RNA sequence: UCCCAAACAUAUAACUGAACUCCUCACACCCAAUUGGACCAAUCUAUCACCCUAUAGAAGAACUAAUGUUAGUAUAAGUA
RNA sequence: AAAUCCCCUUGUAAAUUUAACUGUUAGUCCAAAGAGGAACAGCUCUUUGGACACUAGGAAAAAACCUUGUAGAGAGAGUA
């Protein structure tokens, strides 16, 4: 479902496609420290 | 005057767009009822010599008619009060488990 | 009632299929896409003889990797070592 | 809403009455208001296993 | 074979201190290889189950079954090891807690058909237990009335959740 | 399948790292043969893991008994009471340290089937939705089709 | 040298195990129960489709339940969230709605200003702005 | 038809594949036709370089665009 | 996958995530935060200084047996696997958010 | 017969199980099955709580005065070198007050409108028969415990419980003291309604008295919501008013029940332990 | 043999929909006949092991099915 | 007549030869071109392609019609 408006707007026709939903990390250490990359 | 939703049985909904537009901001207190839309609580529903004691008025009722009674009192089906077997009343768990 | 002779989908009197809008407006976009495909393949960026030749030395150097690759079997290395470590499966305490 | 465990599990599974006026009606769209309100596909907890239907009155 | 109930009469408890209430007596008794149908011995068994034992042995005497007067002997001769072995003040004060039987050990003999066939016919035997437990005998469960189905349909309307969600 | 074996819901011990984490592994006991190829993997194990691994864990108490045996186990006790045997029999020693590992992050609960992935005492801050959250007053709350006075 | 099976009784006992809550002889004979316990062990493997696929089916329900309750349809209220960038799926739409009657209230509401933005848009020529809630956040 | 899609490398769908705009190509893929989308390629920020090899990211609109930094646009 | 958390919850991750147990992290991917009178949504998340989610691993184990059973009649063909998928418990410790709406 | 050993021994294994589930042995003393060593448990003990134990306090702190009694019995009958064991009687009176003025301490801070019966009951709740027993339990409390018979009874384990307490309050201090007692005894009242804590009769009778005192007139009762009241599943949602301002709405069954429940509602808001309150905080203070 | 889902002309085109694809993680782990491999129960022997195992050699070496053979017990039936 | 044979570039990674043998060639249905004394169908038989004897979804139930394959867990999503 709004698969057509995504890719319209320039994103991708699947939300988990590609952009900061799937792309950024989803988690991190408490006091800061970056996370390792994920093999995804 | 717009209104998405009329605001008069949950909760009164206002949306707002931060400044940057990347975050929506939805303020939405809950309503009460008001004290005119209310009833009262139903509170209203001799030369006597002997005391009146609690008299026995459980007849004893046969299978047919009693169960015949409780599908009307509780608008359900007469299948569901019937007793079941031992085959089913041994696979039943006693012990469940419980959350929250 | 309502037998339909023989079977459903395949002899001489089979059971009548009609088609539906979403049916139909699956077939449009579908032929749209091919409109779009047929476009785009009519524009080439170079000739055949401006193309002859230009990809000759990566083929071929694709091929002499496959070929080294296959010439290149041959049994193992066989090491003393693993053939002695067998002899640790007695090993135990003093 | 601070209720205590068992009324407050009492009354979301509670059973509502409602009333329908058939005059000058059709049928099915009186019975297709009717089927939700029956199997209680009206509440967002409604689920199969569960006898959350409601009452239907019609007229 | 197996003779566990015979063994079921030795075992001992320790003596009982005077805080714990009255043990009650318990007979085990059992007669072997009768000459009877084990499924035809069943009937009797479950009609005399639960009974007080002289009202089993009243509804046994004038039953027409010859199975009938096997448990009546087999129940005065519990009864009777009971008082004079077993420590049993009054033996009127006894109830059947279990009877019932057990296939015994059964011979093959050939019958005879027609046009030469044959059929294997089997003597049955059977066993036949009963346990006496000294005390009257328990009330029968009352029918459950519909006061008890209304609080139970109550109950299970109260035991219902939200399903597959938090 | 999940209809022949209990289930349970998923659930900690004591609310275990609500204020502080407590390690729920709580004994362990190995089996170790001096003589018998079962116990190499064991027994090379001790000889360089299981006092790295003691200092690591300092709530944890292990205890290596040698005694003659055919199968090499490891028994796992935690503070509810659950009891884990797990044999060491013919296993190398990269893999019985990953083993012995796996029982150090384990509460201790039953490994079965779990029935809600979540869990929470909360589930609605603003309640739970009733046939009335959604229904609008009326004036006196008259019923439909009824007369009041 | 003379072998013979000594382990027979253990090698029914894996099977007989997963057949004890069953009904009639198959859940004692090796030659029954061993039928019925592969097809039980299929229709297992094969349910995990199914009850992702009924699991999502049952949000849909509730979830149009809850818009109905609020004068919206279930396509509507889908499409208009991810207009406006609001990447919610089914279950938690459908808990929002069973356990957060006022937050559900507020998306509905959300949904329905969308709904009403996209249509005077569309009754328009383009002349006129872009409606206060239909603008699209651009990520680089 | 099969052993068309196979020297394309088009096996996994709905998986983009980049080709060469030449007859050779073109002639494979008018066998094909109804099978595949083709769309042109969109350098906006031209070709990359080795020190944004690592940060393509190619959209779905048909553009590969070398700065991917997954922080919204300011404008 | 999406979670509706609160304090003082568990969830279960069907996957490792490489971190000792009793550590404590922070989830940065909040798609919605609410209250009993308001509610703020991302588009489609919000900014890292405006909401902080933390919690903390307090199990790590395998799931349960899994059957994985294949049969097709009259052909022979019968195979049968055992799995089990590591599994991580979180506890969600805090929600804690700032007043940076402006 | 057919030659073989390994399969009668599997076999021989199974039936034992078997006859160990047909009753189950009486249950033993952790200490007394092998495998066991008291100075290593309870080295351990400290460093599983992540605390600095005293060695001393807390090897006196599992003595029971019936233990006690049961070795100078064991020895006379014996007889035969003098113990001088000390119970950890007062070392239980000392964790049992601090806890006591701790909980309470607490309490106050989070629920300042909370009257103080209801702060009483909530820390006797939480120093409950029940409450400590669960908690030393899955603390492997009762394992350390030396006692005169197994299981420990439910008032020699709190005893315990308190004792160890008190221990660490003397090894470590108050302020160290204050954080374990919230990470162990704080957090049995989560999932827990005030009123699960804190049994009463007549809500509504001191539900008068509390508005009375907050100088507000008199609460009247009043029918919001009504369903199939002619019906054998009746709902009732029974409202209070107070100056014609709602303050709390109750459902129930009958409209006796739902007004017992509206005063409940009322009385959680007003002594401010909704459902809806923020909850508890672990973090360490800054 | 007995029609055959129940229904509904009027609230703005989206929505629903696979084991296809994408997302977290892990990947030898869905074809007949046939072929190529990786392992393995149980038994004997050589040497170990010593609450039942290890490395090798050997073979009467594994049964949901042949109106399969022998033995036991059910069904019809407490029936003829 | 549709089309075939041959065939540089290009896309691709297969192909030929040597050694060693087992197993299948009593097939079905659909689209198309045909043949069976100058038979519109039906029956039988050739040729090209596809499917089936290998998964799943959809046509009511469905071996042969449409969608779709490479294999696991998930209480995610976009589509055919
Ligand atoms: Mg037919
Ligand atoms: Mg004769
Ligand atoms: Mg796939
Ligand atoms: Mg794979
Ligand atoms: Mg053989
Ligand atoms: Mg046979
Ligand atoms: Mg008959």
């Amino acid at each position: 479902a709004g698969g057509q408006w995504r890719l319209q707007q320039g994103l991708a026709a699947n939300p988990s496609g590609y952009g900061p939903l799937t792309e950024l990390p989803d988690w991190s250490y408490a006091d800061g420290r970056p996370a390792p990359p994920m093999k995804g | 005057t717009y209104s998405p939703l009329p605001d008069d049985y949950n909760c009164n909904v206002e949306l707002a767009l931060t400044s940057d537009g990347r975050t929506i901001v939805c303020y939405h207190p809950s309503v009460d009822i008001p004290y005119e839309h209310t009833k009262p609580i139903p509170r209203p529903d001799h030369d006597q010599v002997l005391k009146t004691r609690l008299e026995e008025k459980v007849e004893h009722l046969e299978e047919g008619p009693m169960i015949e009674q409780l599908s009307k009192m509780f608008f359900t089906t007469k299948h569901r009060w019937y007793p079941h077997g031992r085959y089913h009343r041994c696979r039943k768990n006693l012990n469940p488990p419980k959350d929250r | 009632r309502g037998r339909i002779p023989g079977r459903q989908w395949i002899g001489k009197h089979r059971r009548p299929r009609f088609v539906s809008l979403r049916a139909k407006q699956n077939m449009i976009r579908r032929l749209e896409i091919e409109a779009e495909n047929h476009y785009w393949l009519s524009m080439p960026y170079m000739t055949r003889e401006q193309e002859r030749g230009h990809a000759a030395v990566r083929r071929r150097e694709a091929f002499e990797a496959i070929k080294a690759a296959a010439t290149s079997k041959f049994p193992p290395h066989r090491f003393i070592a693993d053939q002695l470590d067998h002899l640790n499966v007695t090993k135990k305490w003093s | 809403s601070s209720f205590s465990r068992a009324p407050q599990q009492w009354a979301t599974f509670a059973r509502i009455w409602y009333l329908l006026d058939g005059k000058m009606q059709p049928p099915g769209k009186l019975a297709a208001m009717a089927s939700i309100r029956l199997q209680g596909l009206h509440k967002p907890v409604y689920h199969a296993l569960s006898d959350c239907g409601d009452h239907v009155v019609i007229m | 074979i197996s003779r566990k109930w015979e063994k079921k009469n030795k075992i001992v408890y320790p003596p009982q201190l005077p805080g714990e209430p009255r043990r009650p007596a318990e007979i085990y008794h059992c007669r072997r290889q009768i000459k009877y149908s084990k499924d035809k011995m069943w009937y009797l068994a479950k009609l005399i189950r639960g009974m007080s034992i002289d009202q089993a042995l009243a509804q046994l005497e004038f039953n027409d079954k010859k199975g009938a007067k096997i448990i009546k002997e087999v129940l005065l001769e519990a009864q009777d090891m009971a008082v004079r072995d077993h420590n049993v003040e009054f033996r009127s004060n006894l109830y059947i807690a279990e009877s019932t039987s057990g296939r015994g050990q059964c011979l093959k003999r050939i019958r005879y058909h027609g046009r030469g066939r044959f059929g294997i016919m089997e003597k049955v035997y059977c066993h036949y237990f009963v346990k006496l437990v000294e005390g009257p005998p328990p009330p029968p469960e009352p029918p459950k009335t519909a006061v008890a189905h209304a609080k139970e349909y109550i109950q299970q309307l109260r035991s219902r959740t939200i399903v597959h969600t938090l | 399948t999940a209809r022949g074996t209990p289930s349970r819901f998923l659930a900690s011990v004591l609310h275990n790292g609500l204020g502080r984490y407590v390690q729920q592994l709580q004994r362990l006991s190995f089996s170790v043969s001096r003589d018998g190829a079962s116990s190499r993997g064991a027994r090379e194990f001790v000889e360089r893991e299981v006092i790295d691994f003691a200092r690591r864990n300092p709530g944890v108490v292990i205890y290596v008994n040698s005694r003659p045996c055919c199968v090499p186990r490891v028994v796992a006790e935690y503070l509810n009471g659950a009891v884990r045997e797990e044999s060491i029999h013919c296993k190398s020693v990269e893999e019985i340290s990953t083993l012995v590992q796996k029982l150090a992050d384990q509460s201790g609960l039953d490994v079965i089937r779990i029935r809600k992935p979540f869990h929470t005492d909360n589930p609605s801050i603003q309640g739970q939705w009733h046939p009335f959250t959604n229904k609008p007053t009326t004036f006196r709350g008259l019923r439909p089709r009824e007369v009041q006075d | 040298l003379r072998n013979r099976v000594t382990d027979r009784y253990f090698r029914i006992q894996e099977v007989l195990k997963h057949a004890r809550h069953f009904r009639g002889r198959k859940n004692r004979c090796y030659r029954l129960a061993v039928r019925t316990v592969i097809r039980a062990f299929v229709k297992c493997t094969k349910a995990r489709y199914l009850k992702k696929k009924n699991m999502r089916t049952l949000w849909i329900n509730r979830i149009t339940a809850a818009s109905q309750e609020h004068g919206l349809k279930y396509p509507a209220l889908i499409g208009n969230l991810v207009k406006c960038q609001v990447e919610l799926n089914r279950k938690v739409l459908a808990d929002l709605a069973i356990y957060e009657p006022k937050t559900f209230k507020s998306l509905a509401a959300l949904a329905s200003r969308r709904r009403h933005e996209g249509f005077a848009a569309a009754l328009g020529d383009g002349k006129e702005p872009e409606g206060i809630f239909s603008r699209v956040v651009q990520y680089h | 038809e099969k052993d068309i899609i196979k020297m394309l490398g088009l096996e996994k769908a709905h998986t983009p594949q980049v080709h060469k705009n030449i007859p050779s190509v073109n002639a494979k893929l008018k066998v094909v036709k109804h099978l595949i989308r083709i769309k042109p390629l969109k350098l906006p920020q031209g070709l990359p370089a080795e020190e944004n090899m690592s940060n393509t990211c190619l959209k779905s609109t048909g553009e590969l665009v070398v700065q991917w930094h997954l922080k919204p646009v300011e404008q | 996958r999406q979670w509706k958390v609160t304090s003082e919850d568990l969830i279960l991750i069907g996957n490792e995530l490489d971190l000792a147990c009793g550590e404590r992290i922070r989830l940065e991917k909040v798609l919605l935060v609410g209250a009993d009178n308001f509610t703020l949504l991302g588009k489609p998340l919000l900014g890292k200084d405006l909401v902080r989610v933390e919690a903390t691993v307090i199990e790590k184990t395998e799931s349960w047996p899994r059957i994985i059973m294949r049969f097709r009649k009259r052909k022979n063909f019968k195979k049968k696997r055992i799995v089990t998928t590591p599994q991580t418990v979180l506890r969600i410790n805090s929600i804690e958010i700032a007043p940076c709406l402006l | 017969v057919k030659k073989g050993f390994r399969a009668a021994f599997r076999f021989q294994k199974e039936l034992e199980r078997q006859r160990l589930l047909r009753c189950p042995p009486p249950p033993v003393r952790r200490s007394e099955k092998p495998n066991w060593d008291y100075h290593a448990e309870i080295q351990a003990f400290g460093h599983r709580l992540q605390e600095n134990f005293s060695l001393d306090l807390l090897k006196t702190a599992f003595v029971n005065s019936c233990y006690i009694k049961s070795e100078e019995a064991k020895r006379q009958q014996l007889g035969i070198v003098l113990l001088n064991l000390k119970s950890n009687q007062e070392l239980s009176e000392q964790g049992t007050s601090f806890s006591q003025t701790c909980l309470t301490q607490f309490l106050e801070d989070e629920y300042p409108d909370m009257p103080t019966e209801g702060i009483k009951n909530l820390v006797d709740f939480l120093t409950g028969e029940e409450v400590v027993c669960h908690v030393a339990r899955n603390l492997a409390v009762e394992q350390l415990t030396l006692s005169e018979e197994f299981p420990v009874p439910p008032a020699v384990l709190q005893q315990t419980f308190f004792a160890v307490i008190g221990a660490l309050l003397q090894s470590s201090g108050p302020e160290r003291t204050a954080l374990f007692i919230r990470d162990f005894l704080i957090t049995q009242m989560t999932g827990k309604e005030l009123f699960e804590m804190w049994k009463i009769i007549n809500p509504m009778g001191l539900l008068v008295e509390e508005l009375k005192k907050r100088n507000v007139s008199a609460p009247e009762s009043r029918l919001t919501r009504q369903s199939g009241g002619t019906t054998a599943l009746p709902l009732y949602f029974v409202g209070l008013y107070c100056d014609k301002k709602l303050i709390a709405e109750g459902p129930g069954e009958t409209v006796l029940v739902a007004e017992e429940e509206a005063a409940r509602v009322a009385l959680r808001k007003l002594y401010g332990f909704t459902e809806n309150r923020r909850p508890w905080n672990y973090s360490k203070p800054k």
